[PDB]
């Protein structure tokens, strides 16, 4: 899909400054304007910078851009907790075509915070329905780095559990973290004690929450 | 406010023809200097895919204008995008935007919809409680296709403290998706908390309390 080159990801402290580089060749922008957009997490792109270098109303001056041979650069001064997004920038091809570059993910830098972690067993109406879903959750830590093992009567499982991850929050800069180990009816009736136990940087050693099966 | 809104998201099978329209309120479409279309891979970048000026005119991605057709419907006041034989790499979130003037410096986009192209078939969630200083509970909406299901608590009302997680694609080839929020603990005995779904693909809407 793309063709200018961004890096992956840019990182700061909320009130600093980061650039974000976008290069081209001499025939999209050597020779053509440069514009560049917002994608917060869900949403459409938002325009930020056109023309090189001119803001839309809306826009605040903490975002500018400019345009030098075949590279441009978007700044991001005052950095709030809002500006978590990803950044795209695009001009036009020698066709007078529209194309893109990769996007940068802009993660915001905060002190360490250790998850909060919760277990939940599988409802009565799973259950009713033939399967066990086991989930637990790590719940506005940082940084995004979380081991979760799942137990089942101290058998440490490998495979049988998937995760996933909110994107930063826009709020207070933490991630999220849910973990479902997924057994059939008739295992999870095998079973008394799950266990989901969570290592991460903000723990000094890791924290086990727990249930058994029916108590 | 102009407001451009895509068809709603689904499962087109590889072969077929995806049909997408963008629904123009707020501004008449055939005043509109041009209107078009962009997907964004999931994971992935933005692309172009094409655009028709006020004149009639069209311009497409030179890599896919042999599938395309975009056109403009005065009466329905939309426009379309029509890909022909499609295949898993057109699976994108599609948006449909318009510069409604050429003075104009921002376009004006819709929210996006999502288009997989699978030959897996349509399947609605199956949506479990989540029960429950602070308390957690949530809802897991499990055994769905295609993505995406939308999750809301309350209505709208509940906003603080929720996080809808990605879905996951199961090794079964349906997603499973839990939504979660921390809520003080002396409110489970007062509060009701419902968690609103959405499964457009299938037309699936459920409203489910989780109970302490
Ligand atoms: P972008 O979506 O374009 C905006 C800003 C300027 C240029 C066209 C229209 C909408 N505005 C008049 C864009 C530009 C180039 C490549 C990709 C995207
Ligand atoms: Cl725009």
């Amino acid at each position: 899909q793309s063709v200018l080159t961004q890096p992956p990801s840019v990182s700061a402290a909320p009130g600093q400054k980061v650039t974000i580089s976008c290069s081209g060749s001499s025939s999209n922008i050597g020779n053509n304007y440069v514009s560049w957009y917002q994608q917060l997490p869900g949403t459409a792109p938002k325009l930020l910078i056109y023309d090189n270098n001119k803001r839309p109303s809306g826009i605040p001056d903490r975002f500018s851009g400019s345009k030098s041979g075949t590279s441009a650069t978007l700044g991001i001064t005052g950095l709030q907790t809002g500006d978590e997004a990803d950044y795209y920038c695009g001009t036009w091809d020698s066709s007078l075509n529209p194309v893109f570059g990769g996007g940068t993910k802009l993660e915001i830098k905060r002190t360490v915070a250790a998850p909060s972690v919760f277990i939940f067993p599988p409802s009565d109406e799973q259950l009713k329905s033939g399967t066990a879903s086991v989930v637990c959750l790590l719940n506005n830590f940082y940084p995004r780095e979380a081991k979760v093992q799942w137990k089942v009567d101290n058998a440490l499982q490998s495979g049988n559990s998937q995760e996933s991850v909110t994107e930063q929050d826009s709020k207070d800069s933490t991630y999220s973290l849910s973990s479902t180990l997924t057994l059939s009816k008739a295992d999870y009736e095998k079973h008394k004690v799950y266990a989901c136990e969570v290592t991460h940087q903000g723990l000094s050693s890791p924290v086990t929450k727990s249930f058994n099966r029916g108590e | 406010q102009v407001q451009l809104q895509e068809s709603g998201p689904g499962l087109v099978k590889p072969s077929e023809t995806l049909s997408l329209t963008c629904a123009v309120s707020g501004y008449s479409i055939s005043s509109g200097y041009y209107w078009g279309w962009i997907r964004q891979p999931p994971g992935k970048g933005l692309e172009w895919i094409g655009s028709i000026y006020h004149s009639g005119s069209t311009y497409y991605n030179p890599s896919l204008k042999s599938r395309v057709t975009i056109s403009v419907d005065t009466s329905k006041n939309q426009f379309s995008l029509k890909l022909s034989s499609v295949t898993a790499a057109d699976t994108a979130v599609y948006y449909c935007a318009g510069l409604t003037q050429s003075s104009h410096n921002d376009a004006n986009w819709g929210q996006g919809t999502l288009t997989t192209v699978s030959s897996a078939s349509t399947k609605g969630p199956s949506v479990f409680p989540l029960a429950p200083g602070t308390a957690a509970l949530g809802c897991l909406v499990k055994d769905y296709f295609p993505e995406p299901v939308t999750v809301s608590w309350n209505s709208g009302a509940l906003t603080s403290g929720v996080h809808t997680f990605p879905a996951v694609l199961q090794s079964s080839g349906l997603y499973s998706l839990s939504s979660v929020v921390t809520v003080p603990s002396s409110s489970l005995g007062t509060q009701t908390y419902i968690c609103n779904v959405n499964h457009k693909p299938s037309n699936t809407k459920v409203d489910k309390k989780v109970e302490p």
